[PDB]
């Protein structure tokens, strides 16, 4: 019912980030949890896939290696770890929750990351 | 990597007329594909799943024909609040989006 | 809550339930329609005179002792209640081997109704024995037929109709068949009458 | 009325599980077959089918009882109710029972608790017919049975004097061959399990060479 | 006592359960969630216009009321537990003769996990319809379909999904194929909502494309009409002057194009429409009686 | 609620009853009135020496334990009640592997008569063997039998007869004939006693 | 032309139950088989077969044997008709390997 993501921050190039996103009104267990980013006036781009029941986890081939989704369901949230950062990451990052169809029908509130 | 076409990248019109937008697949997306809306400054939401399935609070003058490959969203009798960002989305296998399609007055 | 609700309303219908006397078992006949959605006709062997089809056979009938008003919505119950209510002993006069498809359960349905109406459905595969007049083969037309009866319930216990009378068979036109043509089908109401009694048929 | 009675203090207190002394000595088993009809011999696939009577005899000393009658003649009702040998034929393919009004078995209790269990079987036996100098050939090819848990010290089978009865031979299903007589045979065979008592009945066939001759000779 | 504490923890997960009410009666809707592992792709036969498929079946969904709290957070139970529970009707919409294996024990599988979750798997050999068309015959490729849904619950009730991503769902073994006279190219899921005279249901979708082999059909029955077509026009190089020769000739090939015909004609179902081997055999046949009416004239 | 009162009766009828011995065990012989309505005869297999005949199996006999008295005279019960009482065991002696339909509920009939009386009818197809001399081939006529007669009870307990004239007991339908290749003349009823 | 083989085994599984242990009585039990459907058995299975089944001639035949330590001996008679894919470009001059799979 709903999702809530953390809030935006600037990074220098060559760190890491941890992006949050506490689901609330529903168990993670049960449904598939997504991650997308969009770039400004462009298309969405898919990074990753998380089973949270199971453990297992697919990602897009841009984004093999680079990226690490992980999940806790203790505090019922899940996480996004970007490493070795470039210019070219300043985007709006996305959580979706899959359902109905395979549909992504409840999404996040996006958060800002910008490389300086 | 299914990639998905969309078409046209803009149109303008007025209200109250019927638009359609296009979207193609280059392999089979058996009717797993989802239509979103985002408008300036939000989130996606999803109006289409399926391929005609209206989601529970999006009203009635949208609808969604399918195919093996090609689809189309038509909307009839359109508001002034109905101009924002159409996405097409496939999951017969791992996620694509399209490129979008700007909607302007 | 919702759930133990309905599970008291079902154990009040089904205590004290007695399965070997009909529905008002003393009094005026009861009425039964019938419904088939035909889903292939597969062989039709001259040899063997005889032809296999494939259906689904829905009964429907009243029983104004699973009659309930608490709740107001319809009842499907899992197909192993169908072994605690009262079905009618239908079968076919016609037919050489039958069989209810069991995979992955037993493809049978139950369905009850607050009024106390009750739908029972049944996937049956059945080979139909039919003789055919061979003189003008091969540039003949043939009429064979499936034969509906009860067994054990006369006609002042029991009465069968189609329900619709005219819709009762569908899917007949979607058929189709390597070698013949469905050009026609007849549904027909009838009393026969035996040494024992007078039972109805279609 | 008496026989309810005495049925109810004959149940009370059983246990089917146990046979008949079950650490005392083994049971003695008597065997009677009526041949009904032994049919088609096809060498194809190297069987032959067979009809019997197959009747059983041995002393149960839980079901003795006292009373004017003697004998207790029962349905199948009861069979399932006491103990039952688990006699096997081990050369049939496919053996089946009857069933057709209502279950074709007899159940006979007797003043001493000597128990008569028959039914009716249709086996489907096999026997290598090594098709050598064919079509002037004779064979006797066997029905073996034997128990499939009761090893020799717990279970012992025994043929009576008056053992295998023909019927009448002339309403049989033998075309190509011609039943001339037949021999009982008892044995004991080695098993993983441990040692079996089998017994055997050898029919002795011969063929008839009156097909063959004018269908290719 | 060291087995006594999972038969209480059973018990207690057993009493107050009416296996007549699906979870959610009046409250949600029931999700299954399906997946099919092919271990063997059957024969197909062409004159009953049927295959035969080997599958395991995995279903799961949630039930509420089987939470229990342990020392295992999985129970791997007996094929007796799951008739005490509430499982699914599934069957298949164009099944002809299904079998589910009880050898040497029923062949079915039931896990809960601790939250509600189940787990429940089948084995069992399908006997499905693959309507073909055969026009393109001995050269056509085909899509033989496998449709299953629930029988007396409708949409509003219980609906069905894919466990994993759509395209990784049927998933077939690589040993898994006893066709000699076709070759499986590949899969394709579907979901649709099918409506009859009892209301809408759910039905999942799955197409196996099979593609036939000319390898047989040739050396069958195309070499040997073509060899007789020569053998025929040998006929134009003899002499004239002998006209017995010629004359038994073209009447002894009449005959083998007659019999090469009939012995063909036995290979294909009983099609009222032509095919192309009848093409082959019609102009193969018009050739060599040309040929016969050129000698008469000659 | 009229339910309540034919409850009690069926409970009434099933105190104290012993399905495992016959009527009058110790007084009288039951006797058992059989009778068969055939529906269709067959396709007979020449090359196996057997036919197929589907018959309407029909016998009657008198149980002094099921009496009662209510407001009706016959009971048309269902056929899960006689499975709670004596029936008895005929089998034919010369049929080979005969099958009782299950579609779609057992084929069975029971009827009790308010002073005692069973009828008991069951629908049934028995494949049965018919030896044949076929030395005049294809100018032949045959006899096919079907013997039938009662397992586990001698001529001193169980005894059968025919419920009407034996001429008119066993009756063939008009149209109730699948046979392709022979001519059906007639019927011949006997009835006699083996020693075994 | 089907491309299988059938085949007529005794097929004995051993094993070793705490549950079932006695010590007063110095002999080994052998049960009638209708104490099958009271203990627990290995759901084994067959998984190249078509059509399996236990003869039933005069009983169900199978058996069950318990000993004084524990171990349970358990024996069925199936015929199985097992699948087995043949390679017949060699035909007639060929040989053929195929197997008959036993797992849980
Ligand atoms: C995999 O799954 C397979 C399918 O599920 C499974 O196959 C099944 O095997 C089981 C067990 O072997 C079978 O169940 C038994 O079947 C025996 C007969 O089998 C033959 O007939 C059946 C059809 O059975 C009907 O008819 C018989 C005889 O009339 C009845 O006994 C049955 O109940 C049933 O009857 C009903 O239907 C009738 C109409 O058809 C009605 O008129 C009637 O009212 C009933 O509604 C055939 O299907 C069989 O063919 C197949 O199996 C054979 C085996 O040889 C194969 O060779 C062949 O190729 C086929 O595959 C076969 O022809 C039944 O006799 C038996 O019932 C008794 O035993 C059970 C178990 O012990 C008892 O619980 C039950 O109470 C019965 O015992 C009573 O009767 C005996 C008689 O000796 C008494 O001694 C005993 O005391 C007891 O009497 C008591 O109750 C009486 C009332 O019933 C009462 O009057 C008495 O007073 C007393 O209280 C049992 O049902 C099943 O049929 C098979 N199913 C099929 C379709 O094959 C396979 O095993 C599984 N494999 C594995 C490895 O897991
Ligand atoms: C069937 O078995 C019985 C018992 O073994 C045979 O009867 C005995 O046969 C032997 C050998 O001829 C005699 O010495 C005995 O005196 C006979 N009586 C008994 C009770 O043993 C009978 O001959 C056998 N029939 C056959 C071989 O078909
Ligand atoms: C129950 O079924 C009947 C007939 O299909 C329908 O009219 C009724 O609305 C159903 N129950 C409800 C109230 O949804
Ligand atoms: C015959 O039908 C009855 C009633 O449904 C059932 O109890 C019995 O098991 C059926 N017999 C077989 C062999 O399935
Ligand atoms: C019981 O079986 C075991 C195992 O084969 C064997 O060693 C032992 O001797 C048997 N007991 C008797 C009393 O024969």
């Amino acid at each position: 019912v709903q999702l809530q993501q953390s809030g935006a921050e600037l990074v220098k190039p060559g760190a890491s980030v941890k992006l949050s996103c506490t689901a609330s009104g529903f168990n993670i267990k049960d449904t598939y949890m997504y991650w997308v980013k969009q770039r400004p006036e462009q298309g969405l781009e898919w990074i990753g896939r998380i089973d949270p029941a199971n453990g297992d986890t697919k990602y897009d081939p841009k984004f093999q290696g680079k990226a690490t989704i992980t999940t806790d369901t203790f505090s019922n949230t899940a996480y996004l770890q970007l490493s070795s950062l470039t210019s070219e990451d300043t985007a709006v990052y996305y959580c979706a929750r899959k359902g109905l169809r395979w549909a992504m029908d409840y999404w996040g509130q996006g958060t800002s990351v910008t490389v300086s | 990597n299914i990639v998905m076409t969309q078409s046209p990248k803009s149109m303008s019109m007025s209200v109250g007329e019927r638009v359609t937008l296009s979207c193609k697949a280059s392999e089979y997306v058996g009717t797993y594909v989802s239509w979103y809306q985002q408008k300036p400054e939000q989130s996606p939401k999803l109006l289409i799943y399926g391929a005609s399935n209206r989601y529970t609070g999006v009203p009635d003058r949208f609808t969604g024909s399918g195919s093996a490959t090609d689809f189309t969203l038509t909307i009839g009798s359109v508001q002034a609040e109905d101009l924002a960002d159409y996405h097409c989305g496939q999951s017969y296998s791992y996620p694509t989006f399209g490129a979008g399609t700007k909607l302007e007055l | 809550s919702n759930m133990s609700l309905v599970k008291e309303t079902v154990d009040r219908l089904l205590k004290g339930y007695d399965i070997r006397l009909r529905p008002d078992f003393g009094g005026p006949p009861v009425a039964v329609g019938m419904n088939i959605d035909i889903a292939s006709i597969d062989m039709v062997s001259e040899v063997n005179m005889d032809y296999t089809l494939t259906m689904y056979f829905q009964q429907a009938w009243r029983d104004k002792r699973l009659s309930y008003n608490v709740i107001p919505l319809n009842l499907t119950l899992d197909n192993r209640v169908a072994d605690q209510l009262w079905v009618p002993d239908t079968y076919f006069l016609n037919d050489k081997k039958s069989f209810v498809h069991g995979v992955t359960v037993k493809n049978r349905m139950i369905r009850l109704h607050p009024d106390g109406t009750v739908l029972y459905g049944l996937r049956i595969t059945t080979t139909a024995a039919c003789m055919m007049d061979l003189r003008r083969y091969p540039l003949d037309e043939q009429n064979c037929t499936l034969e509906i009866e009860s067994y054990g319930y006369t006609t002042d216990d029991i009465e069968f109709y189609w329900r619709g009378d005219d819709n009762a068979v569908t899917g007949v036109t979607k058929i189709e068949l390597p070698q013949f043509s469905i050009v026609d089908y007849k549904l027909i109401t009838k009393k026969v009458v035996f040494s024992t009694g007078s039972y109805p048929r279609l | 009325g008496d026989v309810t009675v005495i049925l109810n203090n004959l149940l009370e207190g059983y246990d089917n599980k146990l046979r008949p002394d079950i650490g005392v000595k083994p049971t003695l088993i008597h065997t009677d077959m009526y041949v009904n009809s032994i049919g088609p011999v096809n060498a194809i696939n190297m069987e032959y089918t067979i009809d019997i009577f197959f009747a059983q005899t041995w002393y149960d000393r839980r079901l003795k009882f006292n009373s004017t009658i003697k004998v207790l003649r029962l349905n199948s009702n009861m069979v399932g109710k006491i103990w039952i040998p688990d006699t096997f034929f081990r050369n049939s393919k496919k053996a089946d029972a009857h069933w057709i009004t209502t279950p074709n078995r007899m159940l006979r209790i007797w003043n001493d608790g000597r128990v008569l269990y028959t039914l009716r079987l249709t086996i489907d036996a096999e026997c290598q017919l090594q098709l050598h100098n064919f079509p002037m050939d004779e064979h006797s090819c066997p029905l073996e049975f034997s128990s499939y848990g009761y090893p020799r010290e717990e279970i012992v089978y025994q043929w009576k004097r008056s053992s295998v009865e023909v019927g009448d031979t002339r309403s049989w299903r033998l075309y190509q061959f011609s039943f001339v007589g037949l021999r009982n045979t008892t044995e004991v065979v080695k098993t993983t399990s441990g040692d079996y008592v089998v017994m055997s009945v050898y029919f002795d066939l011969s063929r008839r060479m009156g097909y063959f001759t004018i269908q290719t000779y | 006592d060291n087995t006594t504490v999972f038969t209480r923890i059973l018990d207690r997960l057993l009493d107050g359960y009416d296996n007549r009410l699906r979870p959610g009666l009046g409250e949600r809707v029931t999700e299954v969630k399906t997946d099919i592992f092919v271990t063997s792709f059957g024969p197909v036969s062409d004159h009953d216009m049927e295959y035969t498929i080997d599958v395991f079946f995995r279903q799961s969904w949630k039930d509420e009321r089987l939470k229990f709290k342990g020392p295992m957070t999985v129970l791997r139970l007996n094929n007796l537990m799951a008739s005490k529970i509430w499982t699914p009707d599934t069957f298949f919409h164009n099944g002809k003769k299904s079998v589910a294996h009880n050898m040497t024990m029923p062949n079915k599988l039931l896990r809960i996990t601790e939250d509600g979750t189940l787990l429940y798997t089948m084995r069992l050999t399908v006997r499905a319809e693959c309507p073909m068309h055969l026009e393109d015959f001995p050269m056509d490729a085909h899509a033989c379909p496998l449709k299953f849904g629930s029988y007396a619950y409708t949409r509003a009730e219980v609906v069905y999904e894919w466990t994993r991503e759509p395209a990784r769902s049927v998933v077939v073994a690589e040993d898994g194929s006893r066709l000699n006279q076709y070759d499986l190219l590949g899969q394709t899921v579907d979901s649709g909502i099918v409506q009859s005279s009892t209301g809408e249901y759910v039905v999942m979708t799955t197409h196996f494309h099979l593609k036939r082999k000319i390898g047989y059909f040739v050396i069958q029955t195309y070499l040997p009409c073509i060899m007789t077509v020569i053998l025929s026009q040998v006929s134009f190089w003899l002499n004239r002057e002998s006209v017995p020769a010629r004359t038994v000739f073209g009447v002894t090939t009449v005959l083998t194009m007659t019999t090469l015909s009939i012995s063909a004609r036995n290979s294909l179902p009983k099609v009222a429409y032509a095919t192309a081997m009848d093409w082959f055999i019609a102009v193969c046949y018009a050739f060599v009686f040309s040929a016969l009416i050129e000698f008469a004239t000659v």
